[PDB]
């Protein structure tokens, strides 16, 4: 998997290495799930989320 | 924001009040409890850069609910390359004297790394801007956060369906070529937020030109992309005396 297509399946940042490697990444205050593409905060107030939303679905 | 609508409260929870002396400057954007992200612009006449407040958590600006968070601006980081009364280089970054504290009104914007912004949000077609602009051109102001789905165009395309402003690298367009909705005096120095599953981030800054909605004209936007590093790099950076500051750029 490449980063520059379908974002390398990563869900936030994607970082292409050495061979047919890729490594997913996460904004501050989310980490990576074990799929190794996905993002979960680990804060109450992540970046780029709006709370009232995030609840009007929880 | 011509042609838009209300953001409903809190749900634009980024969005910055720009304040001089008591008096609606421009917008921002928060992307750390610290941070907030502009216009350069907005300070070219600055006089008394000691009475700028930065307010989070705004809606309504006829009433005050105690959602909102006022701070003093501590710092105004501009680059090297701009120069006043420009669009090239229509970026700042502030430094707040306090953190504003995260709420459910309060929240911050993602600011996105390089490649992921160029690679995958500069992709995505819709993308948000708000403020408390002008409703119309040559209008008032809004007394609610408005906010607009705008597309946006390849430079190449934005040239060919344009009909005057350069646009460079360090630019891009987007909106509506048939004068019914824009950005506008008023909320310059606001966010281009752009959503990417399931998370917004920080792909543009409400720049500036003449008039608003105008026919056959596309607003343009800084390009935050060409701007992460410097961003990042300053974020890390200690403080320095006196409000204002250039920095080189790149
Ligand atoms: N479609 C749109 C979209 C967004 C828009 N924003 C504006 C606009 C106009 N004036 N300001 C403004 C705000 C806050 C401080 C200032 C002071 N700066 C200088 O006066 N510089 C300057 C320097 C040298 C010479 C002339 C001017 C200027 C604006 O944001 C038009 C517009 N149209
Ligand atoms: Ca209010
Ligand atoms: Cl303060
Ligand atoms: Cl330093
Ligand atoms: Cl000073």
């Amino acid at each position: 998997l490449i980063c520059v297509n379908e974002n390398g399946g990563c869900e936030q940042y994607c970082s292409d290495h050495t061979g047919t490697k890729r490594s997913c990444r996460c904004h501050e205050g989310y980490s990576l799930l074990a799929d190794g593409v996905s993002c979960t905060p680990t804060v109450e107030y992540p970046c780029g989320k709006i709370p009232i939303l995030e609840k009007r679905n929880a | 924001i011509v042609g838009g609508k209300v953001c409903p409260k809190g749900e634009c929870p980024w969005q910055v009040l720009l304040l001089v002396n008591g008096a609606q400057l421009c917008g921002g954007t928060l992307i750390n409890t610290i941070w907030v992200v502009s216009a350069a612009h907005c300070f070219d006449k600055i006089k008394n850069w000691r009475n700028l407040i930065a307010v989070l958590g705004e809606h309504d600006l006829s009433e005050h609910d105690g959602d909102e968070q006022s701070r003093r601006v501590a710092q105004v980081i501009i680059p090297s390359t701009y120069v006043p009364g420009t669009t090239n280089h229509d970026i700042a970054l502030l430094r707040l004297h306090q953190p504003v504290v995260l709420t459910d009104h309060v929240v911050p914007l993602c600011l996105p790394e390089r490649t992921f912004s160029e690679r995958t949000l500069a992709f995505v077609r819709f993308s948000l801007v708000s403020g408390w602009g002008q409703l119309l051109d040559r209008g008032a102001t809004a007394l609610e956060l408005m906010v607009l789905n705008v597309p946006r165009l390849m430079t190449q395309d934005c040239l060919q369906q344009s009909r005057s402003p350069n646009i460079t690298e360090y630019m891009f367009c987007a909106g509506y070529s048939d004068g019914s909705k824009d950005s506008c005096k008023g909320d310059s120095g606001g966010p281009h937020a752009t959503h990417y599953r399931g998370t917004w981030y920080l792909t543009g800054i409400v720049s500036w030109g003449q008039g608003c909605a105008t026919v056959g004209h596309f607003g343009v936007y800084t390009r935050v992309s060409q701007y992460i590093e410097w961003l990042q790099k300053l974020m890390r950076s200690e403080p320095r005396p006196g409000v204002l500051l250039r920095a080189p750029f790149p």
